[PDB]
DNA sequence: CAGGTCATTCAGGTCAG
DNA sequence: CTGACCTGAAATGACCTG
């Protein structure tokens, strides 16, 4: 996954991504709202870390294209 | 996860943001809920050993390490929020008339 | 692979001890 | 008062639909 570290079940949206990242995104800009980092979007998105921070997981969505 | 960053006892997952056990946990949701910290008064020099067999012994050195590991006291509902979950939780509970609805 | 499911995986309340 | 145990909302992420 071009986001986190898990396995990618194709291309959605602006790039390749799992389906954590995909579900993850597919809900946030529908029922959209405002993450905002506890700490200063250092959160490393990883498989283990990713459910952590939603900004730095959805910046890093749209970041990477999305 | 595994152990309560503030007394060292088996924790049982994330809370208020920090792996926590129960102990801590449901010690930190209440001080919060009633706001009791104001009336915590250490009897002697903030310098407590907080571990899991000492962690009542004082309730302000046990309180200033749940905040210096990073206890998020703003996930602990206020009174707005706390009673629309009771009241969402009530009438959800209406899942009785619809039982009674099938037949 | 846009699309939906929807079983599964952290809050406040409880009450014995 | 504490904390082991509980209830259930809500979020996540697997797995199907055409
Ligand atoms: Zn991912
Ligand atoms: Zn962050
Ligand atoms: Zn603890
Ligand atoms: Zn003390």
């Amino acid at each position: 996954c071009a986001i986190c570290g898990d396995r990618s079940s194709g291309k959605h949206y602006g790039v390749y991504s799992c389906e954590g990242c995909k579900g993850f995104f597919k809900r946030t800009v529908r029922k959209d709202l405002t993450y905002t980092c506890r700490d200063n979007k250092d959160c490393l998105i990883d498989k283990r870390q990713r459910n952590r921070c939603q900004y730095c997981r959805y910046q890093k969505c749209l970041a990477m294209g999305m | 996860d595994e152990l309560c960053v503030v007394c060292g006892d088996k924790a049982t997952g994330y809370h208020y943001r920090c792996i926590t056990c129960e102990g801590c946990k449901g010690f930190f949701r209440r001080t919060i809920q009633k706001n009791l910290h104001p009336s915590y008064s250490c009897k002697y020099e903030g310098k407590c050993v907080i571990d899991k067999v000492t962690r009542n012994q004082c309730q302000e050195c046990r309180f200033k390490k749940c905040i210096y590991v990073g206890m998020a006291t703003d996930l602990v509902l206020d009174d707005s929020k706390r009673l629309a979950k009771r009241k969402l939780i009530e009438e959800n509970r209406e899942k009785r008339r619809r039982e009674e609805l099938e037949k």
